[PDB]
C-alpha cells in the first residue's frame, strides 16, 4: 500500500525531494528509486522529468544523475521516454514557461556534459546526446517562443545538442535552419552582437552537413538580412473640426477652393535615425556568421599558422546566385558575357533599379567583399556588376559639377566597384588601381576611365572558366599573362592620357600605374 | 493480479501481431467489467501515437471507454492528445480528428486549447477539420 | 458626461430616423467609423428598419461601404436576433467568402482586417451558422497561409504552431487565429 | 613595395594609423598586391600579410568604416602570435593622453567584439590582461564581457555513484544483509560483486541468493541449464553476472558488459565446457553488437576476426548446448549487412542449411544481390525469393476451418505457408542495414503490393521490377498483410537513410494510394529537396517524371489548389493545357490566387486566367494578368537561353515556395 500511495504522490515526493535537507533528501531519493523500481508502468521517467523541469543548481542535477544511475541497473529505455514525457507537456497547454526554460536549461548543461571528460560521462552510459538527437524535430519550433527565456534555452541547447548519426531528414533540416536563422535575427535585434552565439554555433554547425543544407542557411541567411523587418540593422532604408473652422468665406456665398487634390498633405515625411555602432557591428557579427559558414572543413593545424584559411567556391558561388535573385530576378541579361556598350542604353530601367538597391543598403556592397574573397564567385555576379556600372555610367554622364567629390555616394560606389571587381581578379593589377584618382577627376574622365573598364571586360570577359586550379595550395588562380592581352593595351593607354591630362594634381599617384 | 501478465506483455512488446493481440484481448475483457482500464494509462498513453492504424484505434477506443468510466483522468491524457494532434505523421492526426469532439467533450476544462491546436493544424497544414470541431463546438454549446 | 451627450444625441437621431428612413439610409451609406457602431445600435431602436438595406448597401462596388455593412449587420444582428437578420447574415457569410473568391491580396487584406471580429459577433448571435463560419475562416486562413509562403517573411509563422509593423500576410494570420480564439472562448463560456 | 623592405611598410602604416595621413584605398589597394602576390607563389608574405591587413582594419576601426572580410578570414584559425599583433597594433594605434572619446569608444567597441569574436578562453584572457583593454573599459562592463565569455561552455559537475543512506556500524545482521544487497544490487564490477557474493555466503548459512533482484531476467533454456550447478556460490554468481551482462548490453553498456562476460569466462572454465560454449555465444553477441554500434555506419570493416568466430559459429553443430535463435539473427544479419557476397553458395553448405530459415532467407536474399550487377537475366534467385515471400505472406487454410477471416494472418500469428512467420520476417529486416538488400526487399513488398488486391489503378513506383508477373493462387496471399508489412518496411527504410529520394518516392506513392494527398506532396517535395539542393538546381526527369509530377499535380487538385495545378503541370514536357484549364475555372481554390502569378512562365495559360478574369468579373486580377503577360521576360519571340533560363528561374522559386508552405 505504501508504494502505491506515493505512485500517485510522486509529485509532492520529488517536489520535496529537491530541498537539500540534512538528512532528509537521501532518504527520499531512496524512496524515489524504489518506487520507480517497484511500479509496473515504470514512474522513472516521470521522476527524472521532475528532477529536469525544477533543478536550478549544479548538485540538484547531481542528484537527478545519481537517481539515473540508481534506476538504469534494473529498468531500460528511461531518458527517451522520460523526454517524450517532458516535450509532450511542453508543447500542451502545462509546464508553464519558466518550468520548461529551466529544463531546457538542464538539458543543455547535460548533454554538454556528457561531450567532455571521460571519468564521469563514461561510467554512465546515459547516452543523453542520443536520445537528445531523437527528438530535434519536436525541440526546433521553442526557438519561436514568446517567452524569451525558453528561447534562448532552446538556442543553447541546440548549439550544443548532437546531430543524429543517421544524418538529418530535409523537412527537419529545413525546419532547423529557419529556426536558426529567425533566432539570429531576432536575438540581434534584441540583445546585440553579445548574444548570438548559440545561433550562430547551430547555423554554422548544420552548414557543415550536406551540401544542401549549406545553400539553405546561405540562402535564407543572406536574404533575412536584405528583408524589410532586418534590413534596420544593416545599414537601413474630422467633420467637427471641418466645420468648427469654416467661417468667414462661406456663408451665402460659396467656399473659395473647388476640392482636394488627394487625401491633403502627403504625411509630415519620417526622418530615419540610426547609429553606426551598431550598424557596423551587427554587420560584423552577420559577415562573421558567413565567413564561418563559407569556409572549408580545415582543421588541419598544420604549419606555423599566420595563413588564410580558404573560402569555398562553392559557398560563395551559393551567396552569389542568391544575391543576384534578390536584387535583380530578371533574366533579360542574364548572359555572364558583356553586351556591347549601346547596348547599356537599352535595359536603362533595371540598371537604375540595381543603382537604387546598391543605394539603399550598403550591405549588398559587403555581400560583394564576400563574393570577392573566393574568385569564381564574382564571375556570378556580372549582371550585378553590369547594372551597377552602367548607373555609374549614367550618373557620369548626366553630372555638370566641376569636381567628382559633390556626388558622395556615386563617387563612394565607383571607387567600391572598380575596388571589388579589382579583389575578385576581374581586371588586372595595373588597370585595377585606379581609384584612387576617382576622388580628384572629372565626371567625363571618370565616365572614360570606367568605359575603358567595359572595353577590357568586352575582350576578357568574366567567364567561370579561365581560372586554374592550382593545387599544391588548392585555389582558384587567374593569371593575366596567356590570355593574350594581358595589361589591356588600348585601356591602359586611355588611362596614361587620363594621367597624362591631370599631371598638376595627379602627380605622386602615377607611380602607381607603372608597366609591371 | 489478474492484470499483471497482460500489461507485461503489453510493456515488452516490440512487434505489431503481440499488440494486435494484447489489445484485442483486452478490448474483449474490457467489454464486461470496464473499470480495468485505469491500469492501462501510461501504455495506452504510448500506444496511442503508434503508427499502425489498427493499434492506434483500438488505443483511441480504448481511452476514450476509460474517459466514459471515469472523467477525471482526462486531465491526465491531455499531453498525449496534444502530440498526436501536432505530430507529423499524418495518421495521428487524422486518428485525432475523428475522436476530437468526444474528447472535446470528456474534457471541457481544456477544450480550448484542443481546438486552438487543432485550427492551427488544419490551417497551416492543409487539411479541412472544420466539420469535427464545428460539431463539437455545436454539442459542446 | 460623455454618455449623457451620446444618449440626447441618441434621442435626437432616433427622432429623425423616424422622421423619414431616407436619411437613415443615406448616412449608413455614407457610414461613420466603427467605434460609434455600438453605440448606435444600442440606443436607436429605428436601426431594426436598417435591417431592409443591408442586402442594398453590400452591393456597392465600394469596398469600404461592404465593411460597413457587414459590421452594421453584425451589430444588429447582435442586437435584433431575428429570421430576417438570420437570412441577411447568411447573405453575408456567402458574400464574404464570394470576394475570397475575387479579391487582390492587398485588397484582401483590407477587406478581411476590419471584418473578421464581425464573424464573431454572428457566430455569438446564430448558432446554426457555427460550421457555415467556421468553413470560412479555415478557407481564408489556408489562403493567407499559401501568401505566406509566397516570400520570405520576418517572423515565419507556418512553424509557430505551437501557443508593431510587420507584413501584412502575417498580421492577417494572426488577426484569423485571434478571431478563431475568440470564437472558441466564445463557444465556451457562452453555457 | 618595389625593393622588398616589408617591414618598413609595416611602421610606416603603424605611422598612419597614428596620423591618418595616407588614402584609406591606397591601403586598400597596397592590401590587393600584397595578398595577390602572396598567391604568387611566395609563401614568406603570410606574416606581413596578415600584418598590413592588421594595420588597415585599425585605420577602419578608428575611422568608423566596415571591417573587411579579410580580417574575419584571418581569426578562422587564432593564435598567441595574431592577437598579440592586434593588441600591440592598437595599442600603438591610438594615444590615450590626446584622444577624443569617440576614439576611444571605438576602440572599446573593437576590442569588445574580438572579444565575443573568439571562441578558445585563454585567447579571452590575454586579450583581458592587456593594460589598453583594462583603461579603455570601466571595471563593471569589463566583468561583464568576462562573466558573458565563461557561460558559453561552463565547467559543470556532477556526481554518479548513487545514493547510499548508510550508517556507519550497523551492529545488525538483517541490517547488514540489506546494506550488502543494496550494494549487490547497485555493483557492476564483477570483482566487487564476487566480494559480495562471498562475504554474504559466508555470514549466511543456507540461502540462494539469485532470487534476490526479480528484475534480472535470463532466457529460458540458459536458466535451465544455469540451475544445474552443484555449488551455491557459483550458481549465484554465474547467474547474476550473466543476468547483469545481459542487461547491460541491453542497455548499451558495452565495455561493462564485455568485463561481466570476461569474469564469467574466466570462472565458468573449471565447471563444464557446454556453459563454455553457450557463453561463448553470448561473447559472439556481445562483440557483434559492440562492433555494430560502436563503429557503426562510419566503421571501416570487420576486424576479420570476428568474422571468423561468426563463421565458425555458424558450423560449430554441438548437439548438447542450449542455442537461442537471436544469435542466428545477429550472425545472418552480420552475414547480409557488410556485403559479403561470398557465403551463398560456394560457402555454407546444405547441411543444416535448411533447417536454419534465417540462413535460408539470407542466402536466397544475398542470390539475388549479387544478380543485378548482370545485365542479363538468370532470375532464378529473384523467382525463388518472390516464391518464398508470397508463401510466408500466405495463410494455410484455404476456406479457413478456424476462423472464417484472412485478416487472422494478423490476429491468429498461425497458419503460413512459409518457412517463418511474417513477424520473425519483420525482425529480419529490421536488423539489415545494407541499402542494396533493403531496396531489393523494398521493391518485392512494392510488386506484391501491386498485383490487383482486389482493382487497383494507381501502380506505386519501384526502383527494379524483375521479378515473375502472374502469383499463382491469389487468393493464398492475405492483401492487408502485405500492406501493413510494406508500411512497416518503407517507415523503417526512411530510418537507415532519411536521404534517399527513391524510398521517398515510395513512400510518397504509398500514401497517394490511401488517399493521403497532403503527406504524398509533403514527400514528393521531400524528394525533390532530396535530389536537388532544395531546388537550387534543376530536379533530374528521372526522379520528378511525368507521373510523378501528374500525381503531383492529382494532390494538388484533390486538395483544391488550382493554381498550383496550372504551375505544376506546366512542369511537364508537353504543357497539359486540359487540366490547367479545368483547374483554372472552378472557384473554391485554398491557394492563393494573385500571389501564385509570378511564378507562371507560360503566354497561354496566362491568356485563358486573363479570360476568366474578364468574363468572372475580375477586374483586379485580370490587371494582374496584363502585368504578367507586358513582361518583357515572358514574350513567346525571345530567344530560347532566356525563355529557358526565365523558366528554371520560376522553377526553383515555386518550388521553394512549395517546400515553404508544406514540408
Amino acid at each position: 500500500p505504501f508504494l502505491d500511495a506515493l505512485k500517485n504522490h510522486v509529485g509532492e515526493l520529488c517536489g520535496e525531494t529537491l530541498r537539500l535537507e540534512r538528512k532528509r533528501f537521501l532518504w527520499q531519493h531512496q524512496l524515489l528509486g524504489l518506487l520507480s523500481v517497484y511500479t509496473r508502468p515504470s514512474c522513472g521517467p516521470e521522476a527524472l522529468g521532475h528532477l529536469l523541469s525544477r533543478a536550478r543548481s549544479p548538485e540538484e542535477l547531481s542528484l537527478a544523475t545519481q537517481l539515473y544511475a540508481g534506476l538504469v541497473v534494473s529498468l531500460s529505455g528511461l531518458l527517451p521516454l522520460a523526454f517524450r514525457s517532458c516535450l509532450a507537456r511542453v508543447h500542451a497547454g502545462t509546464l508553464q514557461p519558466p518550468f520548461t526554460a529551466r529544463f531546457l536549461r538542464n538539458l543543455a548543461l547535460l548533454v554538454g556534459w556528457e561531450q567532455q571528460g571521460g571519468e564521469g560521462p563514461a561510467a554512465l552510459g546515459a547516452h543523453f546526446g542520443e536520445s537528445a538527437s531523437a527528438h530535434l524535430s519536436d525541440l526546433a519550433p521553442l526557438l519561436l517562443h514568446p517567452e524569451e527565456e525558453v528561447a534562448e534555452a532552446a538556442a543553447s541547447l541546440l548549439a550544443i545538442c548532437p546531430f543524429p548519426s543517421e544524418a538529418l531528414s530535409p523537412s527537419q533540416l529545413l525546419g532547423l535552419v529557419r529556426a536558426g536563422v529567425h533566432r539570429f535575427f531576432a536575438s540581434l535585434r534584441l540583445h546585440g552582437p553579445p548574444g548570438v552565439a548559440s545561433a550562430c554555433q547551430l547555423l554554422t554547425r548544420l552548414s557543415q552537413t550536406s551540401p544542401a543544407g549549406l545553400k539553405a542557411v546561405l540562402q535564407l541567411l543572406v536574404e533575412g538580412a536584405l528583408h524589410r523587418g532586418n534590413t534596420e540593422l544593416f545599414g537601413g532604408q474630422t467633420n467637427r473640426r471641418h466645420t468648427a473652422a469654416v467661417p468667414g468665406p462661406g456663408g451665402i456665398w460659396s467656399v473659395f477652393h473647388a476640392g482636394v487634390i488627394g487625401r491633403g498633405l502627403k504625411p509630415p515625411k519620417f526622418v530615419q535615425s540610426r547609429n553606426q555602432q551598431e550598424v557596423i557591428y551587427n554587420t560584423q557579427s552577420l559577415l562573421s556568421l558567413l565567413v564561418h559558414c563559407c569556409s572549408a572543413p580545415g582543421g588541419t593545424e598544420c604549419g606555423e599558422c599566420w595563413g588564410a584559411p580558404i573560402l569555398s567556391p562553392e559557398a560563395a558561388k551559393a551567396v552569389a546566385v542568391t544575391l543576384v535573385e534578390s536584387v535583380c530576378p530578371d533574366a533579360a541579361g542574364a548572359e555572364l558575357a558583356w553586351p556591347p556598350e549601346e547596348h547599356a542604353r537599352a535595359t536603362v530601367e533595371r540598371d537604375l533599379r540595381i543603382g537604387r538597391r546598391f543605394r539603399e543598403q550598403p550591405l549588398l556592397f559587403e555581400l560583394l567583399k564576400l563574393v570577392a574573397a573566393a574568385p569564381p564567385a564574382l564571375c556570378y555576379c556580372s549582371v550585378l556588376l553590369r547594372g551597377l556600372l552602367a548607373a555609374l555610367l549614367g550618373h557620369w554622364e548626366a553630372s555638370r559639377h566641376p569636381d567628382t567629390t559633390h556626388s558622395p555616394w556615386h563617387l563612394e560606389a565607383s571607387c567600391t566597384l572598380v575596388a571589388v571587381m579589382a579583389e575578385g581578379s576581374l581586371l588586372p593589377p595595373a588597370l585595377g588601381n585606379m581609384h584612387e584618382v576617382f576622388s580628384q577627376l572629372a565626371p567625363f574622365e571618370v565616365r572614360l576611365l570606367l568605359l575603358s573598364v567595359w572595353g577590357f571586360l568586352r575582350e576578357h570577359g568574366p567567364l567561370p572558366q579561365k581560372f586554374i586550379f592550382q593545387s599544391e595550395r588548392g585555389r582558384f588562380i587567374r593569371d593575366f599573362s596567356r590570355e593574350g592581352g594581358g595589361e589591356g593595351g588600348p585601356h591602359l593607354a586611355v588611362l596614361h592620357s587620363v594621367l597624362h591630362r591631370n599631371i598638376d594634381r595627379l602627380g605622386l599617384f602615377s607611380g602607381r600605374f607603372q608597366a609591371p | 493480479a489478474e492484470m499483471a501478465p497482460y500489461m507485461k506483455r503489453l510493456s515488452r512488446g516490440q512487434t505489431v501481431e503481440d499488440l494486435l493481440e494484447v489489445l484485442s484481448d483486452i478490448d474483449e475483457m474490457s467489454r464486461r467489467r470496464p473499470e480495468i482500464l485505469s491500469f492501462f494509462s501510461t501504455n495506452l498513453q504510448r500506444l496511442m501515437s503508434s503508427a499502425e492504424e489498427c493499434c492506434r484505434n483500438l488505443a483511441f477506443s480504448l481511452a476514450l471507454r476509460s474517459m466514459q468510466n471515469s472523467p477525471s483522468i482526462a486531465a491526465a491524457f491531455l499531453p498525449t492528445f496534444m502530440y498526436c494532434l501536432g505530430s507529423q505523421d499524418f495518421e495521428v492526426v487524422q486518428t485525432a480528428l475523428r475522436n476530437l469532439p468526444e474528447y472535446a467533450l470528456l474534457c471541457q476544462e481544456h477544450a480550448a486549447v484542443l481546438l486552438h491546436r487543432a485550427f492551427l493544424v488544419g490551417m497551416y497544414g492543409q487539411m479541412d477539420p472544420s466539420a469535427q470541431i464545428s460539431e463539437a463546438l455545436r454539442i459542446l454549446h | 458626461n460623455l454618455r449623457e451627450v451620446q444618449c440626447l444625441i441618441c434621442c435626437l437621431l432616433h427622432q429623425m430616423y423616424i422622421a423619414d428612413p431616407n436619411i437613415a439610409k443615406l448616412v449608413h451609406f455614407q457610414g461613420y467609423p466603427c467605434e460609434l457602431l455600438p453605440l448606435t445600435v444600442a440606443g436607436i431602436p429605428s436601426m431594426h428598419i436598417c435591417l431592409d438595406f443591408i442586402p442594398e448597401l453590400i452591393a456597392q462596388p465600394e469596398l469600404e461601404k461592404q465593411i460597413f455593412a457587414i459590421q452594421l449587420l453584425s451589430h444588429l444582428c447582435i442586437q435584433y436576433a431575428l429570421p430576417k437578420s438570420l437570412s441577411v447574415a447568411r447573405l453575408a457569410v456567402n458574400v464574404m467568402g464570394t470576394l475570397l473568391t475575387v479579391l487582390t491580396q492587398a485588397k484582401r487584406y483590407a477587406f478581411f482586417m476590419p471584418t473578421l471580429p464581425s464573424l464573431v459577433s454572428f457566430c455569438r448571435a446564430f448558432p446554426p451558422l457555427y460550421e457555415d463560419i467556421m468553413s470560412l475562416l479555415i478557407q481564408i486562413g489556408q489562403v493567407c497561409a499559401s501568401d505566406v509562403a509566397t516570400q520570405t517573411r520576418d517572423i515565419d509563422p507556418i512553424i509557430t504552431r505551437l501557443q508593431g509593423s510587420m507584413d501584412p500576410d502575417v498580421q492577417l494570420c494572426h488577426c484569423i487565429e485571434r478571431t478563431v480564439i475568440e470564437i472558441i472562448n466564445m463557444s465556451v463560456s457562452g453555457i | 613595395l618595389r625593393s622588398g623592405n616589408y617591414q618598413e611598410v609595416i611602421q610606416i602604416f603603424i605611422e598612419d594609423n597614428l596620423t591618418l595621413s595616407l588614402p584609406v584605398q591606397f591601403r586598400q589597394s597596397v592590401l590587393r598586391e600584397l595578398f595577390k602576390k602572396a598567391q604568387q607563389g611566395n609563401e614568406a608574405l603570410d606574416e606581413i600579410c596578415f600584418k598590413v591587413c592588421a594595420c588597415n582594419t585599425v585605420r577602419d576601426i578608428l575611422e568608423g568604416r566596415t571591417i573587411s572580410v579579410q580580417f574575419n578570414q584571418l581569426f578562422l584559425r587564432p593564435n598567441k602570435e595574431k592577437i598579440d599583433f592586434l593588441l600591440e597594433v592598437c595599442s600603438r594605434s591610438v594615444n590615450l593622453e590626446k584622444a577624443s572619446e569617440s576614439l576611444k569608444g571605438n576602440m572599446a567597441a573593437f576590442l569588445k567584439n574580438v572579444c565575443l569574436g573568439l571562441e578558445d578562453l585563454q585567447y579571452v584572457f590575454m586579450i583581458s590582461s592587456h593594460e589598453l583593454f583594462i583603461t579603455l573599459l570601466k571595471d563593471e562592463e569589463r566583468k561583464l564581457l568576462v562573466d558573458q565569455m565563461r557561460k558559453r561552455s561552463p565547467r559543470v559537475n556532477l556526481c554518479i555513484k548513487p545514493v547510499t543512506s548508510f550508517y556507519d556500524i550497523p551492529a545488525s545482521a538483517s541490517v547488514n544483509i540489506g546494506q550488502l544487497e543494496h550494494q549487490l544490487i547497485l555493483s557492476v564490477d564483477p570483482w566487487r560483486i564476487r566480494q559480495i557474493l562471498i562475504e554474504l555466503h559466508g555470514m549466511t548459512s543456507e540461502r540462494q541468493f539469485w532470487t534476490v533482484s526479480n528484475k534480472w531476467e535470463v532466457p529460458s533454456v540458459y536458466s535451465g541449464v544455469i540451475l544445474g550447478i552443484k555449488d551455491n556460490l557459483t550458481r549465484d554468481l554465474v547467474y547474476i553476472l550473466m543476468a547483469k551482462g545481459l542487461h547491460c548490453s541491453t542497455v548499451k553498456d558495452f565495455s561493462h558488459a564485455k568485463q561481466l562476460f570476461a569474469a564469467c569466462l574466466e570462472l565458468v572454465t573449471e565447471f563444464s565446457p557446454k556453459l563454455r560454449q553457450v557463453m561463448l555465444n553470448e561473447m559472439l553477441l556481445l562483440d557483434i553488437h559492440t562492433h555494430e554500434a560502436g563503429t557503426g555506419q562510419a566503421g571501416e570493416r570487420p576486424p576479420s576476426d570476428l568474422i571468423s568466430r561468426v563463421r565458425g559459429y555458424l558450423e560449430m553443430r554441438l548437439p548438447d548446448i542450449p542455442l537461442r535463435q537471436v544469435i542466428a539473427e545477429e550472425c545472418v544479419a552480420f552475414m547480409l549487412n557488410w556485403r559479403e557476397n561470398e557465403y551463398l553458395t560456394l560457402q555454407v553448405p546444405a547441411f543444416l542449411l535448411q533447417s536454419n530459415p534465417y540462413v535460408k532467407l539470407g542466402q536466397l536474399l544475398a542470390a539475388t544481390c549479387k544478380e543485378l550487377p548482370g545485365p542479363k537475366e538468370s532470375r532464378r534467385t529473384a523467382k525463388d525469393l518472390w516464391e518464398v515471400v508470397v508463401q510466408i505472406c500466405s495463410v494455410s487454410s484455404q476456406h479457413k476451418r478456424g476462423n472464417d477471416g484472412r485478416v487472422s494472418l494478423i490476429k491468429q500469428r498461425e497458419s503460413t505457408l512459409g518457412i517463418m512467420y511474417r513477424s520473425e520476417l519483420l525482425s529480419f529486416i529490421k536488423k539489415l542495414r545494407e541499402p542494396l538488400v533493403l531496396t531489393i526487399i523494398l521493391s518485392l513488398f512494392v510488386k506484391l503490393h501491386n498485383v490487383r488486391e482486389d482493382i487497383v489503378n494507381d501502380i506505386t513506383a519501384e526502383h527494379i521490377s524483375i521479378w515473375p508477373s502472374s502469383i499463382p493462387n491469389l487468393q493464398s496471399v492475405d492483401f492487408e498483410a502485405v500492406a501493413i508489412t510494406v508500411k512497416e518496411l518503407v517507415r523503417y527504410t526512411l530510418s537507415i537513410n532519411p536521404n534517399n529520394h527513391s524510398w521517398l518516392i515510395i513512400q510518397a506513392d504509398i500514401y497517394f494510394a490511401t488517399n493521403q494527398y497532403s503527406a504524398a506532396l509533403h514527400y514528393y517535395l521531400q524528394a525533390g529537396a532530396v535530389c536537388s539542393d532544395f531546388f537550387n538546381k534543376a530536379v533530374p526527369p528521372d526522379v520528378y517524371t511525368d507521373q510523378v509530377i501528374k500525381r503531383m499535380i492529382k494532390c494538388c487538385s484533390l486538395l483544391n489548389c488550382h493554381t498550383q495545378v496550372a504551375i505544376l503541370c506546366q512542369f511537364l514536357r508537353e504543357i497539359d493545357y486540359k487540366t490547367a484549364f479545368k483547374s483554372l475555372q472552378e472557384q473554391n481554390s485554398h491557394d492563393a490566387m494573385d500571389s501564385y502569378y509570378d511564378y507562371i512562365w507560360d503566354v497561354t495559360i496566362l491568356e485563358y486566367l486573363t479570360y476568366l478574369h474578364h468574363k468572372r468579373g475580375e477586374t483586379d486580377k485580370r490587371q494582374i494578368a496584363i502585368k504578367a503577360i507586358g513582361q518583357t521576360e515572358l514574350n513567346a519571340s525571345n530567344p530560347e537561353e532566356v525563355l529557358q533560363l526565365a523558366a528554371q528561374r520560376r522553377k526553383k522559386k515555386f518550388l521553394q515556395a512549395m517546400a515553404k508552405l508544406y514540408f
